[PDB]
């Protein structure tokens, strides 16, 4: 990690002192603005107590620059193939009749089909009529009856939802370190909002956003990747149209739950005298899937899956400008008076100055025991912490300059008393 | 679905170690028996959490079973001498125990637990912190609280009171107070893990984790309904037992099922197993939680 | 009858592992049921559009036919599709549930 970049002062308003007997102890209540960093830049925030041993840091991790999709109306949608059942009956024989055959309600099942047994599928039930006489079995010359009952069933195993998205909100993937040391990762996105340990954050500025996704649907596939299509959103169904036979959840797609919506009259029906054949011609959506599979070249973004959290994303570029408000809420902070000793060191120094990215630092401090370490200049421009560990590890900071021949010596005290170190490094302009 | 809201798995004991009174109808606690300690426990309108949860244990069982401690003392009287410890953590308390009865216990701070005791002829009123003169009188203890126990050894004597904003909740005395401070009774969540204190709650993410354990099945005695039966009395895969026992796959995927050559039926019960919770980000698992009515002291100013 | 679309079907012969031969077949975006599994069609880039002006006349035993006129929805009369059932036994038989326009006989 190339450790914090801004790294501001707490105001007395929003600090207080509430000490118990020479362990002195605060609390931060209150809000406090600070400037996020770019992409791998850090924003620590160091707290002063009464005194100037007391140190803590607040630095919130940066991961990139993400634009979440809101996601807005969603459907659950699916290949299924009919499974037609016929039943040739004769006229005037049970229910078989010349009247009742042909008007025949899709919502109601008789005692021709009631042994079949009840399931929560998408089911109809309807009644034609064939020919009689002794060509083919009735002793009446009316022609005979023929109920049908099919019933969807989906012959695949996977399940895909299909949505859209109305906007596309600048995510801000931050995590945000405690101060006693319970690291937390969360996210931020316009004008959002979290729980933290020691409060929460919100979003101020966030001057980037990009209007017009109506006119597109998203398409989540669970295990594999999306995918894009170009068309705009499918609300009422139709035959002829992807987004016919649609549900609610993955198992009104997997176990065809009759709770899911459809069109009536949705399944043909080819009879054959004693044959029987209902098919449908539902869109797979799978060739979609194929077809438009990300990512794919659109205007000038590209579009892919998301990390950790389970949504789509957009890869942009450019820079992270936007403001953090810290919201603190009350939260206890202790910090024991009395540090360990430890000698830092100095390895390299390279980067850049007064730009986002700014220069990281190689500091190689050796204590032995588990603190911090502050360090600052002469005239009160820069601010180093680095949490001390009994061991030689490589540390180091963003460091931003105005110059690029660098040359300035830092005041560390890691103990309370301040000792001298010398730095230097040569930088290049980026903005 | 299942309707065994009677059957207590492990031993099914509920009376306390205080007033070992009602010991003759409650041993073991199972479809019979009228135990004033259990009854209210399924009345609609009064615990619907125990309600939801009650495949699991309680509280006097948890106690019975070396899960829970007891303070000391364990059952303070009411009428002996000046002063107990037993009354600063009862008068904060609001509750509605019915009428006719005697004792009422309820969960301390220490992590252990300590009731309370009223000589005969006393009972409760209508708040039940304070035990007056006098159906009759029911020899047993009315639950205070709305919580449930469970089998856990998972060690949290590292945690306090995750509340901010607030000054002295109950008799817990966290922070200071330097303006105005509320009093009114609102209720608020806990979890008391293993040789801890009282520890409160925010946010709960609550969840069901079944597993294939013995105290997770229940079962009735089949005989020319629903009857005692001992679950212990069951044999393993191939082992031995003295009677015999039967079920369904959860049963006989793990004890010995006979069909119709036995005398009781073995069924899973819906939701027991092992229920877990999410504090402070991390997932533990608790030992009776529950919610009190308790003095909330949030600072307004 | 009419037609709305026309579905470009492939009538195809799926030969299974075993040895059983099916004869089914795909048009557009359908799908039918084999030994195997079942099968569905991709790309389809073959259609033709405007039928709604042309009905159909279907006859058991013998060829088909074709009008130069739209579907017939509603009956009245001096127009093709007047008197109208929904089954076989409807017109040879005539059945009373069949649909026509009132007034229909003259009396002289």
């Amino acid at each position: 990690d190339p450790g914090c970049s801004e790294l501001i002062q707490a105001s007395s308003r929003i600090t207080t002192c509430s000490t118990e007997g020479v362990n002195t102890k605060c609390r931060l209540s209150g809000t406090a603005l600070i400037r996020a960093g770019s992409v791998g830049a850090e924003a620590c925030l160091m707290l002063k107590g009464v005194k100037e041993d007391q140190t803590k840091f607040l630095k919130i991790k940066t991961v990139s620059s993400e634009l979440s999709c809101r996601e807005g109306q969603s459907y659950w949608t699916g290949s299924f193939s009919p499974k037609c059942l016929s039943s040739r009956r004769c006229h005037l024989v049970g229910e078989c009749h010349v009247n009742r055959c042909l008007s025949w309600r899709d919502n109601e099942t008789s005692a021709e089909f009631s042994f079949v047994g009840e399931s929560t599928t998408m089911r109809e039930n309807k009644c034609f009529e064939q020919c009689g006489g002794w060509g083919c079995g009735c002793f009446n010359v009316n022609p005979s009856c023929l109920f049908v009952h099919t019933y969807l069933q989906s012959v695949r195993k996977e399940a895909l939802r299909v949505f859209n998205c109305i906007d596309w909100v600048h995510k801000l993937t931050l995590e945000i370190t405690d101060f006693d040391g319970s690291v937390s990762t969360i996210d931020l996105g316009a004008s959002s909002s979290r729980f933290t340990n020691w409060g929460s954050v919100s979003l101020s500025l966030d001057a980037e956003g990009i209007s017009g996704s109506n006119s597109f649907s998203f398409i989540e596939s669970p295990g594999k990747g999306y995918a894009i299509v170009d068309e705009p959103f499918s609300e009422i169904p139709r035959q002829g149209f992807l987004g016919e036979i649609r549900c609610n959840s993955e198992s009104s797609v997997l176990s065809a739950h009759e709770s899911c919506l459809r069109a009536p009259n949705l399944i043909s029906y080819k009879p054959m005298i004693d044959q029987l054949e209902c098919t449908t011609n539902l869109i797979d959506p799978f060739v979609v899937f194929e077809r438009g599979s990300l990512p794919q070249t659109r205007n000038d973004k590209t579009f892919a899956a998301s990390k950790g959290n389970r949504g789509v994303q957009a890869f942009s570029k450019g820079s992270v400008q936007a403001d953090l408000t810290l919201m603190f809420d009350n939260f206890e902070v202790d910090f024991v008076g009395a540090a360990v000793s430890c000698d830092a060191a100095f390895l390299n120094l390279t980067g850049c100055y007064s730009c986002n990215a700014g220069a990281r630092v190689c500091l190689s401090i050796t204590s032995t025991g588990t603190g911090s370490l502050s360090a600052h200049n002469k005239d009160g421009s820069l601010h180093i912490v680095l949490p001390s560990e009994n061991g030689t590890k490589d540390q180091c900071q963003i460091l931003h300059f105005t110059v690029p021949e660098v040359e300035e010596e830092f005041m560390y005290s890691c103990d309370g008393d301040e000792r001298p170190l010398l730095v230097k490094g040569t930088l290049i302009a980026i903005d | 679905e299942d309707p065994h809201l009677r059957n207590r798995p492990g031993k099914g004991h509920n009376y306390i170690d205080g007033m070992t009174q009602e010991d003759a109808t409650c041993k073991p606690v199972t479809y019979a028996g009228a135990c004033s300690s259990f009854d209210v426990l399924l009345e609609k309108g009064k615990f619907p959490l125990f309600q939801s949860y009650a495949h699991h244990r309680t509280l006097l069982e948890a106690v019975h079973d070396t899960i829970i401690a007891k303070a000391d003392p364990p059952s303070c009287d009411l009428q002996s001498a000046h002063g107990n410890p037993c009354m600063k953590e009862k008068l904060v308390m609001k509750t509605h125990c019915p009428n006719d009865y005697q004792s009422a216990h309820y969960l301390n701070n220490d992590g252990k637990m300590a009731s309370v005791k009223c000589p005969p002829k006393y009972e409760l009123t209508e708040d039940c912190n304070f035990c007056r003169q006098m159906a009759s009188l029911k020899k047993g203890s009315y639950p205070l609280q709305d919580l449930f126990c469970q089998s856990s050894e998972d060690d949290g004597s590292k945690l306090k009171t995750k509340m901010k904003g607030v000054c002295e909740v109950g008799v817990q005395a966290l922070k200071k107070c330097d303006g105005q401070l509320s009093t009114a009774h609102e209720v608020v969540p806990f979890a008391v893990f293993k040789n801890s204190k009282k520890v409160y709650l925010d946010k709960l993410d609550l969840k069901t984790e079944e597993n294939l354990l013995p105290d997770s099945f229940v079962c009735f005695e089949h005989k020319g309904e629903l009857k005692s039966f001992d679950i212990s009395q069951c044999p393993k895969i191939g082992g031995h037992g003295s009677k015999k026992c039967t079920g369904d796959a959860a049963f006989c995927s793990a004890y010995e099922c006979t069909a119709q050559y036995a005398n009781a039926y073995c069924s899973h019960a819906n939701g027991s197993g092992i229920v877990q919770i999410q504090v402070s980000g991390v997932w533990k698992k608790p030992l009776c939680v529950g919610y009190e009515r308790v003095v909330v002291k949030r600072e307004l100013s």
